[PDB]
């Protein structure tokens, strides 16, 4: 059935985008392996959870494009709305629609507005700044010239159509294709700024280890996303050569050190039935809302789940030992089980009541809705 | 050895601005309410309140030149006929 | 016992545990048992928000130090 209120934000990612469950199938399955989930949303905690990681989910269809049934996507906005999911996130995953739409007529129109790299090279996307970006917080990083001349051009491209508006640049999520003239022959990868900054930083020396505490220098990238980035350059899932052959080896981008060296793996090249490819061409992304990121959510989550819990048992404390009491009464000494746990709120408390009443933990009184009775 | 971009994919956020002048119709900060949305009440014209922009690039309050429009039609600023930007 | 941890009931008191980080889960709700009357079947151990699993470590839960555990009781137990 699936509990998780995450796994299940998992399986409607698994259905929208273009893997292997959702090319094996058909508009009218998954319409209906996905109507299926949204029924059971109804029974999860705290319905947010889900939220979070399916909007996360399709800002990277949306953005990679790579959405297998745009009818759906859409559609699966207003069934989200449906099944009753708070207001400000449905409209607001709507309004993320809205924007490739709008974007594409603007890519396109910014593309003939000039005929830094070739028309057809760059592709723009402009998007509301409410509706899509969460956390908010500085990412530094050195774009290479070519990026960097294009940023401001673009930037005097909205400005002459919606005066009064600021674009605010986001490396997360741009990516590109970058050629990579190796030892063995030319191929396209596709990278995310960062990985991109690293890579680049090598441009003015071409067969020179480079130590993670200089790419610090050269790339401008915090300590830890630097870990990561290098980590998914040394370390790529399901590759059979690395595109940067790392030094002192380790099994965890932690144990990384300032004088880890690094340098451009010259044997790198694909492999098409054993025989060695000199022209490819390979995907290397599938990034997040920076990591600090991940573990501040987690972090409370976690700490959501404990007091859920505290609450949910606190109660059923006070039913066993009692067996017939009233929200009144129970309010009271729900705070003072409690008392070197933490102090519940009132909605938290009436939230786990009523789990605990469909569970038949606890039962209300046909002589006074209020006043629960402990059963079973 | 050469790594050179080959087709980029720039994503930005889009946000508004911060004007710091004000509506020389109303005198009130163009980024604030105007002196209509201030005191009236709420109601079914206590709409939003957003700024416009002209072809003349000026730019004052909605209210403020909607009020401005039933009548006098040219930008009281320099008299050339008011024309909207998206 | 190289990792001493503690066991945290819902009135706050806390229990003192001295185990090792290979020691199993399954493991801890005994000698949870043999210091407070709760009996394995009773217990819910939560660290960080997670359940841990009978067949499972300390060292899988990335326990440490003065890691605290919370004992949070079964409402279908007892
Ligand atoms: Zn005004
Ligand atoms: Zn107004
Ligand atoms: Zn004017």
């Amino acid at each position: 059935e699936s509990k998780c209120p995450e796994e299940l934000a998992n399986y409607c990612d698994m259905l929208l985008r273009k893997t292997p469950l959702s090319k094996k199938l058909t508009s009218e399955e998954i319409e209906a392996k996905l109507k299926e989930v949204l029924k059971k949303l109804k029974y999860v905690q705290n319905k947010d959870v889900f939220m979070r990681y399916h909007k996360a989910h399709l800002t990277r269809r949306l953005i990679l494009d790579i959405s297998a049934d745009s009818e759906i996507e859409e559609n699966m906005v207003e069934w989200l709305r449906e099944v009753g999911m708070p207001a400000d996130y449905v409209n607001k995953l709507a309004r993320m629609f809205q924007d490739i739409k709008v974007s594409e007529d603007l890519n396109q129109a910014f593309k003939e507005m000039h005929k830094a790299l070739p028309a057809d090279s760059v592709n723009i996307k402009i998007l509301n700044a409410g509706a899509w970006s969460r956390s908010s917080e500085k990412v530094f990083v050195s774009l290479p010239t070519e990026l960097e001349d294009l940023i401001p051009e673009v930037e005097e491209f909205y400005k002459k159509n919606h005066s009064g508006r600021k674009l605010h640049w986001h490396h997360l999520m741009s990516n590109g294709i970058i050629t990579f003239k190796n030892e063995v022959g030319q191929y396209d990868l596709e990278v995310t700024t960062f990985q991109l900054a690293v890579l680049f930083a090598w441009n003015q020396r071409p067969r020179e280890k480079i130590s993670f505490e200089n790419l610090k220098l050269a790339t401008e990238l915090p300590d830890a996303e630097l870990r990561r980035t290098l980590w998914s350059l040394v370390a790529f899932p399901k590759l059979k050569r690395q595109v940067l052959l790392y030094e002192p080896q380790v099994n965890s981008p932690k144990d990384f050190t300032e004088g880890t060296l690094f340098s451009v793996n010259q044997e790198f090249s694909l492999i098409k039935n054993a025989k060695v490819q000199k022209r490819g061409k390979i995907n290397l992304i599938g990034r997040l809302q920076l990591t600090t990121e991940r573990m501040r959510e987690e972090e409370n989550e976690g700490i959501v789940q404990l007091r859920i819990l505290r609450t949910q048992e606190a109660i059923i404390q006070i039913m066993k030992m009692r067996k017939k009491i009233s929200n009144a009464q129970l309010q009271t000494e729900l705070v003072e089980i409690l008392k070197n746990m933490f102090l519940p709120q009132k909605k938290m408390i009436k939230e786990q009541i009523e789990w605990l009443i469909e569970h038949k933990y606890i039962r209300r009184d046909e002589s006074d809705i209020n006043t629960f009775i402990y059963m079973a | 050895k050469r790594f050179e971009v080959k087709k980029w994919n720039a994503v930005a956020l889009w946000a508004w601005d911060i004007v710091v002048d004000n509506c020389a119709i109303c005198r009130n900060h163009i980024m604030d309410l105007c002196i209509e949305c201030q005191a009236n009440q709420a109601s079914a014209t206590s709409e939003e309140c957003t700024v416009a922009w002209g072809v003349c690039n000026h730019a004052f309050h909605f209210h403020c030149i909607s009020r401005w429009l039933k009548t006098r039609q040219v930008c009281p600023l320099d008299n050339r006929e008011w024309e909207f930007q998206k | 016992g190289s990792m001493l941890i503690k066991v945290k009931t819902l009135t706050g008191k806390e229990i003192e545990i001295d185990i090792e980080p290979t020691d199993k889960v399954e493991r801890i709700k005994e000698r949870v048992e043999e210091k407070e009357g709760i009996p394995p079947q009773q217990q819910r151990l939560i660290y960080s928000g997670k359940q841990m699993n009978d067949e499972k470590t300390a060292a899988d839960y990335k326990i440490m130090g003065g890691s605290v555990l919370h004992l949070v009781l079964a409402l279908r137990g007892g």
